[PDB]
């Protein structure tokens, strides 16, 4: 069974090291369940972010195959354009041969400049892959490189070592009790129904259900701007001088759990998880963002939620498994 | 922070 250790950067970003090419050039990539493309910076890129991150040099790989096709990807934070190429990607002890990935041409803006990771390795469904490029886990499964068509994530808390993605297996060491299984509603993101969001037995948002994605590549709990403004009032958060939504640090001691009910099972998030300790003050772990789709406006169960719950992403049965971390 | 694809 095949594990990829991930580095935890300030409880906000989780990334690991992959090898691309023969011999392997090393890159750090966010393992992102909210996107499906793999890309890294290349020598074709002259953007500011390309000058201070590792750059794939296709001339130096004996196994590189070029294409005449391009990729463009827009994220909630950051964007890129590139050209698609094929090479061997070494991920979690698996030699994923003939992998299509993007070599960046432009990475515009300051976000990717200041970020500690080089690229993104998307772990979601092929239907949201830009230029229809085969995702890494799809290519690993199609080549019979794993036996179980699933992967599982443990994200550590408090800047600690130990975060892992496990390709083709579960490790029951990481969770307590048994896995509860939730059907994926739409096969794109890892999208599920959240039955309701409650505090003190009252629905504060999503009273008659809402659609949420489980996203290792989103730092915070995200939802539509109007229900999120309601949640901010409920937890006593006010917009500070610099735009930040702050809450008194003393108040963690007296706030109740916010409960996500998913498939009739209660998933409490404590105030010590949903209020973050940042640069000396305490901030809300809830962020307002509108992502409208065919199936309404999405919530994101970001890293705040995943830290509390060991997550299994099952592609054989199109289900997500959740259990409390040990 | 990070919000990972539109």
């Amino acid at each position: 069974v095949d594990e990829q250790p991930l580095e935890n950067y300030l409880d906000m970003e989780y990334f690991g090291t992959i090898g691309i090419g023969t011999p392997a050039q090393d890159f750090t990539v966010v393992f992102d369940t909210g996107s499906s493309n793999l890309w890294v910076p290349s020598v074709y890129c002259s953007s500011l972010a390309c000058t201070n991150h590792n750059r794939f040099n296709p001339e130096d790989s004996s196994t590189y195959q070029s294409t005449s096709e391009t990729v463009s990807i827009t994220y909630g934070t950051g964007s890129m354009t590139g050209i698609l190429g094929y090479d061997t990607v070494q991920v979690g002890g698996i030699s994923d041969t003939n992998q299509i990935f993007g070599l960046s041409e432009t990475e515009p803006g300051s976000f990717l400049y200041y970020a500690p990771f080089d690229g993104i390795l998307g772990l979601a469904y092929p239907s949201i892959s830009s230029s229809g490029a085969t995702p890494v886990f799809d290519n690993i499964w199609n080549q019979g490189l794993v036996s179980q068509d699933l992967f599982s994530v443990y994200l550590s808390a408090d800047d600690q070592s130990g975060s892992v993605v496990i390709f083709g297996g579960i490790d029951s060491s990481y969770y307590t009790g048994s896995l509860n299984w939730v059907p994926v509603t739409v096969e794109g993101y890892w999208q599920i129904t959240v039955d309701s969001i409650t505090m003190n037995g009252e629905a504060i948002a999503c009273a008659e259900g809402c659609q949420a994605i489980v996203d290792t590549g989103t730092s915070l709990l995200t939802g539509p701007t109007s229900p999120i403004a309601n949640i901010q009032s409920d937890i006593g958060a006010s917009e500070n001088s610099d735009g930040d939504m702050v809450v008194s640090c003393s108040a963690i001691s007296s706030l109740p759990d916010i409960v996500f009910t998913i498939n009739g099972v209660q998933y409490p998030v404590p105030p010590s998880a949903y209020i973050l300790q940042s640069e000396g003050s305490c901030i809300s772990g809830f962020q307002g963002m509108n992502l409208p789709t065919e199936s309404g406006e999405l919530w994101i169960l970001g890293d705040v939620f995943i830290r509390q719950y060991f997550t299994v992403f099952d592609r054989a049965n199109n289900q997500v498994g959740l259990a409390p971390v040990a | 922070x990070v919000v990972x694809a539109x």
